[PDB]
């Protein structure tokens, strides 16, 4: 009882910055890229790893050499061959400073030889420690043991690009008219702020197992709008936010359609550490003391989000030694008194309060959390803090964070791979992902001496120390560990509710009748 | 990756 049509409409939640995987860093972007392109390895509905462009792979016993065997007859959507040269080209372009990739640092996380030096402009991109041993053998050379390397390769930043096309056309290769990819789908249409339309890529190596023939991604920013369209039956899966007010109702009324995936994600307010006055540790500490997490998780959202005071989710692999900081165990009244003293010491008063804006991406749930935070900060400090809200469109919000044009910004980080360092690495001084501009050489040293570590206990202790240092510096304001609530029509199959990264590959779905 | 949510 497979449906005859096999069409699906999904809310992607925003207009993506770009379809170039080297120019982007967000979930709307990766969701698109993952339909059009495929890296060495990919995943099933529960996030378990399965062959992608590589049909086979192995590692040396020291976990430093990774050899990928590519498919000898695999073709790009235009019929050009997919070779290890495309991977060499793409990974070089990622770390090349002229690309200005937001995820430039990702191959540094993988410990690829010379990756950090290329990022720092000290070596040329061609000096990166990856190679096409022949057209269908791609080898990756790491300077330290990286036993979790395969899982890293599934990330959008490590997707290959069609070298011959990109070289001919430059950055104009991403135009719908020119876009060539090696994933299960290709672009049929793109209307800015409205819809992206996908069609089968018939040259996909695994096209014979693809079931969905076509799909539409919408760009609905507000969960209530999302939910109304679902109810009208004009889309089949919502994005991963739902209205907290409607939620208990939706669960019972639309029983079996409400999915809630426990995800490897942390929601935070990021403090601009190099802008006055958030360069003052004392002020960063005040904000942390005075913000009640349980108010947001329990009363503003109440969907299963759990309160947290560290960046790494402690339930991630090798995260188990990370401790919640001591102040989180103190009464709020004790916390609030400390915050007021600190703010008074920094020269704030009811007459002259600490004034700043929360920047967030347009989204009613974010607005709700911002209003609560603003509200808690004023009341909890008896008028020493006065907060405004600045909402921006997704692309504009990303540009602002990246450019440092913010005081405090809503921030979500979802694991790029199921191991602690996907969070740990974010806060390195030199990480291209560090929009906080947090910099502590003791943090960097804690993480650096972890890559050397040979067993999981040793790595786990270093990550606990890194967290303790970020904690004492009050680098950001962690709030909660994510849950991913979505509505999914009963006739949509292949969505598990068990993928810790909550990826959606069209090629994993099918419609039943 | 930075989430939309």
């Amino acid at each position: 009882q497979l449906d005859e049509k096999q069409h699906i409409v999904i809310n992607n939640g925003a207009e993506p910055q770009s379809f170039d995987p080297h120019k982007t860093e967000g979930v709307p972007e990766s969701n698109v890229a993952y339909q059009l392109l495929e890296g060495l390895v990919t995943s099933d509905s529960e996030g378990k790893l399965q062959p992608g462009a590589a049909e086979s792979w192995e590692n040396t016993p020291d976990f430093k050499t990774w050899t990928f065997h590519l498919r000898k007859d695999a073709k790009w959507s235009n019929g050009d061959p997919v070779t290890a040269h495309d991977f060499v080209f793409a990974w070089r372009r990622l770390v090349d400073p002229a690309t200005a990739a937001p995820y430039a640092s990702y191959l540094s996380y993988l410990q690829v030889e010379n990756a950090q030096d290329i990022i720092d402009g000290k070596k040329k991109p061609a000096e990166l420690g990856v190679e096409a041993k022949d057209d269908y053998t791609f080898v990756v050379h790491a300077t330290n043991p990286v036993p979790y390397a395969v899982s890293l390769t599934t990330h959008q930043s490590l997707l290959p690009l069609p070298q011959k096309v990109v070289e001919k056309l430059g950055d104009a290769w991403v135009k719908k008219e020119n876009y060539v990819g090696n994933g299960a789908y290709k672009l049929a249409n793109h209307i800015i702020n409205e819809k992206i339309e996908f069609e089968r890529n018939p040259l996909y190596w695994n096209d014979k197992e693809t079931v969905i023939n076509s799909a539409t991604f919408l760009a609905i920013e507000n969960p209530s709008t999302d939910v109304a369209r679902y109810r009208a039956g004009d889309l089949d899966m919502t994005s991963y936010g739902l209205p907290p007010e409607q939620f208990a109702k939706l669960k019972k009324e639309l029983l079996g359609e409400v999915y809630v995936t426990r995800t490897l994600g942390t929601y935070s307010y990021e403090l601009n550490n190099k802008k006055a006055p958030f360069d003052n540790v004392n002020i960063r500490k005040a904000l942390n003391l005075s913000l009640d997490r349980n108010v947001i998780t329990d009363k503003v959202l109440g969907q299963g989000q759990t309160p947290t005071y560290v960046f790494t989710p402690t339930y991630i692999e090798e995260g188990h030694l990370i401790q919640q900081p001591a102040y989180s165990k103190e009464p709020m009244a004790q916390r609030n008194e400390e915050a007021i003293k600190l703010l008074e010491e920094a020269g704030y008063s009811k007459a002259n309060p600490l004034k700043f804006s929360i920047l967030y991406n347009t989204n009613e749930n974010h607005k709700k959390v911002a209003i609560a935070a603003a509200s808690m900060w004023k009341a909890n400090t008896k008028g020493l803090i006065d907060v405004k809200l600045e909402n921006q469109e997704w692309k504009t919000y990303i540009d602002s964070r990246r450019a440092g044009r913010y005081d405090v910004a809503r921030a979500g980080w979802h694991a790029d791979y199921n191991q602690a360092t996907t969070f740990g690495n974010y806060f390195l001084s030199n990480s291209s992902n560090n929009t906080a501009k947090y910099a502590n050489p003791e943090y960097d040293k804690a993480m650096a001496e972890s890559y050397a570590a040979t067993d999981a206990e040793g790595r786990a202790k270093a990550y606990a120390k890194a967290e303790e240092i970020l904690g004492k510096d009050y680098g950001i304001v962690p709030i909660f560990n994510y849950v991913n609530p979505r509505l999914v029509k009963p006739y949509v199959k292949g969505y598990s509710g068990k993928d810790p990264q909550d990826h959606i590959y069209l090629r994993n779905l099918y419609i039943i009748k | 990756r930075p989430p939309g949510f």
